[PDB]
């Protein structure tokens, strides 16, 4: 699994 | 003249050309912090300056305690030290301590309830885990860990804004009289895995007898031997409550409320969310668990870690900042 490279704030 | 000043409030910010746009973004006892932009590294920082650092031994103390710890503690999940300075010349004159940050987009507060899938709710897991055993590492237990200290930023990032010592995260040796070990910050990751998942707070105390009242109500009241451990007076409130039996995991977080993963996240919670701390997962196991460890790089997670005068105070400080 690839690593999540966004986050909505 | 290689500082300028900036009034920011009753407070005036004192700093080097290299940081402008200033801007107040909190305060609190121990400073005041403001949002800027250094032009020299061009990226966005948070700057602290510390409030009052010489009124007595206390202060003192404390500033020294957090100065010396941020420059010792280097971890990609802890904020980190970019800079430290005093306008200031000389020790005679010396004031003024600025510390200088990352600036971080977001605290946890809003983020963890906006529903999030599983690779987002285990990826920010993990990372805080990984802050929380480096802290441990130094021989630094937090014991207030809560989602307004912990900070984000849009690419999905984490770090532990600061060291600790919303009654919400306390663990139940803190809201009562107990001692602590390491495993007292995994009660506080356990609750926010939980608001992750349900949106909203999971215990939320009115008050600190409230908060207690809260936690056995969903959990069941905590065995004898537990009782035992409690101080003559907590343990004459606390044991004579109602007797409850709690919910089981299951009822507490089911399939509902989630986007294999969600049995995972489960079982993990419930080893987090153990009232007896004794009985609760360590930092270890919760990062070695199938919902956590499917991120793990050894580089993140196992990475290597008295009474003076006010004045003697100041000098420590002062070689710290220079
Ligand atoms: C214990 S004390 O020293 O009295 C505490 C003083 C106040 O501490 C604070 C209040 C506010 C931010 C604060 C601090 C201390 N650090 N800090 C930081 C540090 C780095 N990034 C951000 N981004 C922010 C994250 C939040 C977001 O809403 C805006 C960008 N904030």
């Amino acid at each position: 699994p690839k690593r999540p490279t966004t986050l909505n704030l | 003249n290689n500082f300028y000043s900036v009034e920011i409030g009753d407070s005036t910010f004192t700093v080097l050309k290299r940081y402008q746009n200033l801007k107040p973004i909190g305060s609190g006892a121990q400073g005041i912090v403001c949002a800027a932009y250094d032009a020299i590294l061009e990226r966005n920082v948070a700057i602290k300056k510390l409030s009052r650092p010489f009124q007595n031994q206390t202060h003192a103390k404390r500033a020294y305690r957090e100065l010396v710890l941020m420059k010792c503690v280097n971890h990609k999940n802890i904020i980190g030290l970019l800079n430290v300075f005093t306008p200031q010349k000389s020790l005679e004159e010396f004031q003024d301590v600025y510390i200088v940050m990352e600036l971080m987009d977001a605290n946890l507060c809003q983020v963890i309830q906006m529903e999030l899938d599983h690779e987002r709710m285990s990826y920010l897991l993990y990372q805080m885990l990984c802050g929380i055993k480096h802290l441990h590492s130094a021989g630094i237990i937090h014991r207030d860990l809560k989602p307004s200290n912990i900070v984000v930023k849009s690419d999905c990032t984490l770090k532990i804004l600061d060291f600790g010592l919303t009654r919400y995260y306390r663990a139940p040796e803190v809201i009562l009289g107990m001692g602590y070990k390491e495993n007292v910050d995994i009660w506080s990751v356990g609750c926010i895995m939980g608001e992750m998942i349900k949106g909203g707070v999971l215990f939320p105390g009115t008050d600190h007898i409230d908060q207690w009242n809260k936690v056995i109500e969903q959990l069941g009241t905590p065995c004898p031997e537990f009782m035992k451990k409690l101080q003559p007076t907590v343990r004459t409130y606390v044991e004579n409550r109602p007797k409850y039996a709690g919910y089981s995991f299951e009822k507490l977080f089911p399939d509902v409320l989630f986007p294999l993963k969600a049995s995972q996240a489960r079982d993990l919670l419930s080893k987090m969310l153990v009232i007896d701390a004794s009985k609760r997962i360590s930092v270890d196991e919760a990062l070695q668990h199938p919902y956590i460890n499917v991120w793990y790089d050894p580089s993140e997670a196992e990475a290597p870690p008295r009474e003076h005068t006010i004045e003697e105070w100041k000098e420590l400080i002062y070689k710290e900042v220079m």
